């Protein structure tokens, strides 16, 4: 088979700037008919890959003027001229010169935004959940830059460390922010067995830990 | 000579045939007329061609190459020298691929029921195949016997210089006078041929031959006149 080498697993770029993502084939992708059989796609998390470039340089219909593609025969480059927040994703290169069609490993386009502060929100277990037998105290530390953040849970004052899950967001396609959710789960009785519950967010932007609590 | 030629086999129902020469280009559809009047008689005229169709709003080129027209006074024929073609079959790419095939054989067909009732007529003209329009066609028809025979000479490929074996004149589906026979190479069968008789006084013949060679079946365009 023909191998597509996308060296960089990721590529940093700041908004308004210029980026380049390089691909590499194990064979000249230029056909004797003159056409170079190379595609470029973008795949945003939870979505199907979208076409950007066909025939190595041509821009697929509905793709911003921003985008462009060039190449030698074994070396190809995708170029975004003035990078917007919505370009955040994974760029795959694909050859369709000969069967089997092969893709590049991928290159994650990471945006380098200016450090942002979380907007921490706390919610007590649902009235619906409690009647089901459980109790999930959820906390949302949203729209912060960068990804490096840690959360703590205080039950009446005592540290809560076991039975809590943290889900992290992929870089936001509107503001290039990051977000995450913390979920302390207990039983119906265990939760009612205490009064105060709080969230302790620790981020680079604030030395003084970020707190949000509720009392019954 | 023949002033117009109707393109039928040369451009199918949902195709467009773009012809270009000396900077000008015109597009034809099935049933459209080709102005052969402007072309030189007894010679092959060449055009660049692109055969196209439209798929869900986009125009697609199926094949391209050279389109050839041979003009007589009462008959004419077209042929295609493919150079590039769509391989919609396997690698959906436009692939360099050369093939030669006859398009339309047209003109004023002589009726089988209005042929000369006797005498012997000799026809002299051209045999043309892939990359070679220098062949000479000689054909003789005996109108008393209603039989014809001939030969192809002066083609660069030796296996294409064949005998057009004696065959009967017969009426076709439209009662046009046609001769369909066997092709011989050094007296042995190597293919088939068919010629129509054209002109009010059976002035001309036009048609084609298919010859088996070591390189595959080759097509030869044929046209001769008294």
């Amino acid at each position: 088979d023909i191998v597509m080498t996308q060296a960089a697993p990721s590529v940093p770029v700041t908004p308004g700037e210029s980026v380049s993502i390089s691909c590499r084939s194990s064979k000249s992708l230029l056909h004797s008919n003159g056409n170079t059989y190379l595609f470029w796609f973008l795949q945003r998390p939870g979505q199907s890959p979208q076409l950007l470039i066909y025939r190595m340089s041509n821009l697929a219909s509905g793709v911003p003027d921003r985008f462009s593609g060039s190449g030698s025969g074994t070396s190809f480059t995708l170029r975004i001229s003035r990078v917007e927040a919505e370009d955040v994703g994974v760029y795959y290169c694909m050859q369709h010169l000969e069967y089997p069609y092969t893709f590049g490993g991928g290159t994650k386009l990471e945006i380098k935004r200016a450090d942002a502060a979380p907007t921490v929100s706390i919610f007590p277990p649902s009235s619906e959940q409690l009647t089901s037998g459980g109790a999930s105290v959820v906390c949302f530390l949203n729209n912060f830059y960068p990804k490096d953040i840690n959360v703590k849970w205080k039950i009446d004052g005592s540290e809560r460390q076991n039975g809590v899950l943290n889900s992290w967001t992929d870089q936001d396609s509107k503001d290039s922010t990051y977000s995450m959710s913390s979920t302390l789960t207990l039983t119906k009785d265990e939760y009612e067995r205490h009064n105060s519950y709080t969230c302790e967010a620790t981020h680079k932007t604030s030395t003084s830990p970020i707190v949000k609590s509720f009392n019954r | 000579g023949l002033q117009s030629l109707t393109l039928d086999q040369s451009v199918r129902k949902n195709e467009k045939l773009k012809l270009a020469a000396q900077g000008a280009e015109k597009t034809y559809g099935n049933g459209d007329s080709l102005n052969t009047g402007k072309l030189k008689n007894d010679k092959v005229s060449r055009f660049d061609f692109i055969r196209q169709i439209e798929v869900d709003g986009q125009l697609i080129t199926l094949e391209s190459g050279e389109f050839q027209v041979y003009k007589q006074s009462h008959s004419a024929l077209t042929a295609f020298q493919t150079e590039q073609i769509q391989d919609s079959e396997h690698s959906g790419k436009m692939v360099a691929k050369r093939q030669f095939r006859i398009g339309d054989i047209a003109g004023e067909h002589t009726s089988f029921d209005k042929l000369p009732e006797g005498g012997r007529a000799t026809y002299r003209g051209t045999a043309f195949g892939s990359d070679d329009a220098g062949g000479k066609l000689t054909y003789t028809i005996d109108f008393a016997a209603k039989q014809g025979n001939g030969k192809i000479e002066h083609l660069k490929s030796p296996e294409l210089n064949v005998d057009l074996a004696a065959a009967d004149i017969k009426p076709d589906g439209k009662r046009h006078a046609v001769i369909s026979g066997s092709v011989l190479y050094n007296q042995a069968e190597k293919g088939s041929y068919s010629l129509g008789i054209f002109g009010g006084k059976a002035q001309e013949v036009a048609g084609s031959a298919e010859v088996k060679t070591v390189n595959g079946i080759r097509h030869i365009g044929l046209a001769a006149k008294q």
